[PDB]
């Protein structure tokens, strides 16, 4: 079991490094920029699940549905983040349901 | 096939859902919610890396240090926006 001494995992870490890796495999990143962008993806996470806790719950709904995050990201991210985010979550919603 | 892969996404929605399921933002989360969080999660650490690749690249290097990052977010207007200052 993951004891209180060892080093916590940084949750999105493999990942930014394999998104890294599509767009240019050669640059590589450093263990701190790894930490610092990990703790943005993380920063980002909290604030868009919490405005989609409060719309739901201004809504009047129970669940919170793919309908919830959008308008969050769009009351959380600037401009044009947030269009091509929104364009981003659609096209993503939709190819796993089909 | 993981649900990543079924969306189109290297980011890990299986992931994201038990993150949005254990931090209790609602009594239930949709199927669909943490396929959107996912890509915009996987978007924006897109864009600044691409940004910050951009910023070691010009700077004559192949790996990303933490004043790339930091120029990077300082020059974006809206990342800056987004993410104050590293």
């Amino acid at each position: 079991m993951k004891k209180r001494s060892k080093a916590r995992k940084e949750t999105y870490s493999s990942y930014i490094y394999k998104v890294l890796k599509q767009t240019h495999p050669d640059t590589g990143i450093s263990q701190k920029s790894m930490s610092i962008l990990n703790s943005f993806v993380n920063d980002i996470f909290e604030r868009i699940a919490t405005e989609a806790s409060k719309l739901a719950a201004y809504n009047k709904k129970s669940t919170i549905s793919a309908r919830e995050i959008q308008t969050a990201v769009r009351l959380i991210l600037p401009g044009e983040l947030a269009k091509h985010a929104v364009s981003e979550g659609t096209r993503a919603v939709t190819k796993y349901s089909s | 096939q993981s649900r990543s892969a079924k969306a189109g996404l290297t980011f890990p929605v299986g992931r994201v859902h038990r993150l949005l399921r254990r931090g209790n933002y609602a009594q239930r989360i949709g199927s669909g919610a943490p396929v959107y969080l996912t890509a915009v999660l996987e978007y924006l650490a897109a864009e600044i890396l691409e940004l910050a690749g951009n910023a070691a690249r010009d700077n004559k290097k192949t790996r990303i240090i933490p004043r790339h990052l930091q120029l990077a977010i300082r020059n974006d207007d809206e990342l800056n926006k987004l993410l104050g200052n590293v």
